């Protein structure tokens, strides 16, 4: 039986990117499931066989150290052991599989075919977990599941998500309902029964253009434009009540950026203070929500002009909420020895590292 | 001496037909024979709080702001404004009809003219344009260019296209010709999910996440090129905050340090282009009204030039016009956003 | 309905016809006596906001005198406000012995389904009222009217709890559904609502709709208004070949869903079309039990207003019969403007045994009337 | 001279972006490899589903079939009925939101069909793919290659960003017009929004018997939006869309329009009218006209001979072969419209 996480001289990782091998899967996929790939591709939300709708850019989004003798970053566990994990002290590394193959970014959860859907996550969580969590488990499994077809992602969080090598079950920032609608409930209600939280990450497709009003030309207007799929969901999650039904539902949004989310709450409060008769049932405040329910990693930091900026914004927003991630192995990998501005408080320096984290994923010294 | 402008106030449309008398006989006789449907928008819905504050004169069935003499009396009232910039919300860009949405916009802007510009001297406003054929919106910039009293073109925040697009280039175009800024404000054509993860499901979930939209806006707008293509170009955000500004401005500041060759004709970062190019209407000020906020959020956008006073009369916000006094220590500052700021985008005086 | 509860009879269609699209509309605050006190309040305060950015009119609203035959109009209220009027000018006048309600609008102020009201609570609360007034104001007192009873697919839960309510009282027929929804509606999310259905043996009816959350074509909005009337049929194209090819009727082998309004003869050459690409592409759907046309007969029927039209009407009853001879029911669309009469809306030549299963025994089949 | 053999619609297959360097800028071509080269092939004929490629196809070193004028001409020409072939490249530059690169990897796409496609066998011309999203880019396209005749009409995809027939896309038919071209419709998209008004199909054979709504909202938006009146030589050819779903989709179009005539008052002469004198469709796949006496009836149902024209859709399998529609008439004046008259409207290629 694995043992517990522990986090003592080292830092928490809210987000590392593995990728299995060639054909790594394949052990854990019906028969059915192989031969469909091998003739569909794995459709999504493009008229594209292989790429999703903004492929990367310069070499990938990959960092340009972080490529094995062959495959693809963060396919070699090896080199995810030396170039990452010894490297930086990390104890836990929570692992978010985002492409069963050599992609960068193209989730198993969002197959148009979520019978097919169901079957990649359900590959992917046994494979990360032989492949990578029990062999070194530093690293642990946020769960990829199907949040478009909640009784495929609660039937998966009941079959793995007990496992002690699991911590979290994995979702997309972007949703063809905002996350806070009724269709999701079941999925939180599962993860609250297996004492799980939730991590959105950064994702493509969901069913809508990548703006609240149109898709986007340029890279600069497609990667700042990510932070809008959190600031949506941030809304409805909190508004919809969620929380009123789950107490005990934590959720992280990851690669969002952080500083953002502090003045977007407090407009949150500032427009609800007139307009609050619209939503009788809300039992809080808005802003009263953030500090037991919403979590946010830091990777890609923050950096203001006047780097003191950071801390003030990272406190407005919840200083015990925000969680270190280094989003290895893509380009913008965020290094915590070099990441924080030079006049950045300890004290809060050292929860981002370690207790913020731990407290997010239940755990303990 | 530069004019305390009032940035953002609203004409509310009584109805359909208070358009007849603006529109050919086509139009007029076809409005009533459809019965006359209202394209009263849902952006500050009639019934809610936000729609008027308890403060805000009325006509007969209840509605603040539906005649000149009415907002001339509750804005102008103190004496501390000496200009207005009226923007109409009309509906007229969710006409899907493309020849009555150049039809009804032009008759709107006419009943802007004749029964607000003409009637106080005091009033200015933006011009509508029918946004779903950029090339009509162009022509209806021209043909009010000759009327100074129209000193901007109103842009709904959410766009059928983002307002970079080169489809949407002869908007653009037109306003930088016409020596007018081009303002955004909160509504939309609602001709997609107004987030990038579907509907929001309530009025007050969707008015706080429009700000994502401008985001968006801002970045096409100067990723595609068009403060290079079209450099007199000016941007007023009306009605959409502002605290939100710094950190899309470090994002941005920082991807494009990264992706430098891909848009080559962006050469200074956009964070001096957003300072330069953009300035933001104070009203709502979204917690930049208290203790020392006011301050904070200058700093963080790291310039004094950008915030422009507003009222937003009639609204109802949190905070009142007058409340961002409390969020600042510095008389300068004030002098800035009540008059200095303004005066880059009207040039009204005394 | 699996278990009736109720003592009113069920229907009896002997020498009548069944009409199945018909709309009524409550006269101005016939909703309050059936809404809580929290969603009055709501409606005064916000109004119904669905996907549009409009306050009062959908984002396409009606053309010529809001799109009403012109002698259809009561002293006081909309077309279909009152209930004599209903009675004497259709129901007496067309000897109509099962008549179906089709309400897809609260009344007053707004138009727009009930069902897409965005504020999800206060669609089920709209839905359930108008089940309410619906049964008490119409098919009580005049039981030869029957009510498909509108729920709100986009919230599967509400939408259960609703059929499991109503569903079994004889004064209901169907469950109604809208055209356009934000998935296909061969897509699981539905699913526990046909499971619903079918526990009360009850029928699904999807009316014609503009709303859903996507454009109203599958590749932009339309702009003038033969775009949008016209383009009504494809939503209703995309929504049968979901339901065939999803399986649904595999795992819901009694389920019968009938689309209201979407016209009839398009729907033979698209299923034509889908048997031919999946002669071909079948191996992508390996669980589907039937060729795709199978479902057809057993599954999908079709109301015939406004009619097919075409220059030599002698291809109505071919492409009606390359549909489903059996599935094609009868619907005047009382009072709308293009509302089709039995004794005209066929075409001279038309075969009188199609014509007179059309008007009878297709419906009473679709309705479970034996 | 007599009206010749036309193919209306083969494939060419590109067989990565790398082909696209020798026609690419050192900008573009230095970007590309600095990228890895992102392939942009579609999925609109999965390359290992049943329609990607009949069995008889010959194949390159992957397997893969028309991935090369050598491979191509062979098969569509083995048994010498065919004269000339219209080639139609779908590799996915519609897709490419970038729009400085939508433009550059479709000016080096059509360069690409030109020198290793139209260059190697006069038998062959082809579509002028364009950047679809920018209108006038995509006239500038239409221009730049408007003085090769081998390029005989503009490359459209059935489902597009905004209806065909808006304003904003008006540059594109005066481009068509002006350059003597028609505008085909191909099935396929740009997928900016749900493929259907009722959201995304969850499998490619619901998406690809789907598109045929979609080219009933594409032909309504450019006859009601008023082309055919602006623009009155346009031509318009759908290619791989089906046509069956024609007729029922014209009657209801024509009895809505003596009702909203007055919306619409440019369009004087029924659609019905319009359709058949400006609209042309393919014959691969056929959706079983070919079956007995059905293309007899479905030419009655369209009101019309001269819309349905010849093509194999080579490489594609389809559940009948590109001449099994002569099973479906007993007229040898129909099928000699079909082979050869019908594309003589759209082409004037002569034998
Ligand atoms: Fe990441
Ligand atoms: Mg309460
Ligand atoms: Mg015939
Ligand atoms: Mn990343
Ligand atoms: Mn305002
Ligand atoms: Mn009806
Ligand atoms: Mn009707
Ligand atoms: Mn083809």
């Amino acid at each position: 039986t694995l043992p517990a996480p522990s986090v003592t001289t080292g830092i928490v990782d809210a987000d590392i990117h593995p990728v299995p091998q060639d054909g790594a899967l394949e052990p854990y996929l019906d028969d059915r499931w192989k031969k469909h790939i091998r003739e569909y591709g794995v459709r999504t939300t493009t008229g594209l066989q292989f790429i999703s709708e903004y492929p990367q850019m310069y070499g990938g989004a990959m960092r340009a150290d972080a490529w094995p003798e062959s495959g693809y970053p963060g396919s070699d566990r090896e080199l995810l052991r030396t170039q990452l994990l010894d490297k930086h002290n990390i104890q836990l590394g929570v692992l978010q599989c985002l492409a069963p193959g050599g992609q960068t970014l193209n989730p198993a959860g969002q197959a148009l075919n979520q019978e097919l859907a169901a079957a990649l996550c359900r590959a992917t969580n046994d494979w990360q977990l032989e492949h990578l969590v029990y062999p070194d488990p530093r690293m642990r499994a946020a769960i990829p599941v199907t949040f478009e077809t909640p009784d495929y992602a609660v039937a998966e969080i009941e079959r793995v998500g007990a496992d002690p090598g699991v911590v979290a079950v994995l979702g997309t920032s972007k949703t063809l309902e905002p996350l806070g609608s009724r269709k999701y409930w079941p999925i939180y209600e599962a993860s609250v029964a297996q004492n799980l939280p939730i991590q959105f990450h950064l994702s493509q497709g969901g069913g809508h253009a990548n703006t609240g009003t149109g898709w986007t030309s340029y890279h600069t207007e497609y990667h700042t434009g990510h932070v809008q799929s959190f600031q949506s969901q941030l809304l409805s999650l909190v508004l919809s009540g969620t929380f009123d039904r789950f107490p005990t539902l934590k959720v992280m949004f990851v690669e969002g950026n952080v500083a953002h989310f502090a003045p977007l709450i407090q407009r949150m409060d500032y427009t609800w203070e007139t307009l609050r008769g619209e939503l009788p049932d809300l039992q809080r405040k808005p802003s009263e929500y953030i500090r037991d329910h919403i979590w946010a990693s830091t990777q890609p930091i923050d950096e203001p002009e006047k780097p003191e900026h950071l801390a003030e914004l990272l406190e407005e927003f919840c200083g015990d909420n925000v969680v270190f991630a280094t989003d290895y192995p893509h380009f913008d990998f965020d290094d915590p020895e070099t990441a924080f501005p030079r006049s950045f408080p300890v004290d809060l320096r050292d929860k981002i590292l370690r207790g913020n984290g731990m407290r997010f994923f239940g755990v303990t010294n | 001496v530069p004019a305390v402008v009032d940035c953002d106030v609203h004409a509310v449309l009584p109805s359909p037909h208070s358009l007849i008398p603006y529109l050919d006989e086509y139009w007029a006789d076809q409005l009533v024979a459809q019965l006359a449907p209202t394209y009263e928008p849902n952006y500050h819905p009639r019934g809610s709080a936000i729609a008027q504050h308890s403060d805000a004169s009325v006509d007969e069935n209840g509605r603040a702001a539906t005649t000149a003499e009415n907002l001339v009396k509750d804005v102008f009232a103190d004496g501390f404004t000496d200009f207005a910039v009226v923007n109409c919300l009309y509906g007229v860009q969710q006409i899907h009809q493309p020849r009555r949405e150049m039809a009804h916009a032009r008759a709107l802007n006419h009943w802007i003219a004749n029964e607000w510009l003409d009637k106080d001297d005091r009033l200015r406003a933006s011009i509508v344009v029918p946004q779903g054929s950029p090339r009509a919106a162009a022509e209806e910039i021209d043909f009010w260019s000759g009327d100074k009293r129209f000193v901007q073109v109103l842009l709904l925040g959410q766009s059928e296209l983002l307002y970079g697009r080169e489809i949407n280039w002869p908007i653009w175009e037109a306003a930088e010709a016409a020596g007018l800024p081009v303002t955004l404000h909160i509504g939309g054509v609602f001709r997609q999910a107004p987030t990038s993860v579907g509907w929001p499901a309530s009025h007050l979930e969707w008015y706080v996440g429009q700000q994502s939209n401008i985001e968006a806006q801002l970045n096409s707008i100067i990723s595609e090129g068009i403060l290079q293509k079209f450099p007199k170009t000016k941007i007023l955000l009306s009605e959409l905050g502002f605290n939100w500004l710094p950190p899309f401005m470090w994002k941005f500041d920082k991807l494009w340090k990264s992706y430098r060759p891909d848009i080559p004709w962006v050469q200074e970062s956009p964070l001096e282009l957003i300072r330069e190019h953009v300035r933001v209407t104070t009203s709502p000020s979204d917690g930049a009204e208290e203790a020392g906020r006011l301050d904070s959020i200058v700093d963080r956008l790291g310039s004094d030039r950008m915030l422009v006073y507003s009222s937003d009369y009639p609204h109802k916000h949190h905070s009142g016009p007058r409340d961002i006094e409390n969020g600042t220590h510095s008389p300068e500052l004030l002098d800035r956003i009540y008059r200095r700021n303004a005066f880059d985008l009207y040039n009204l005086v005394v």
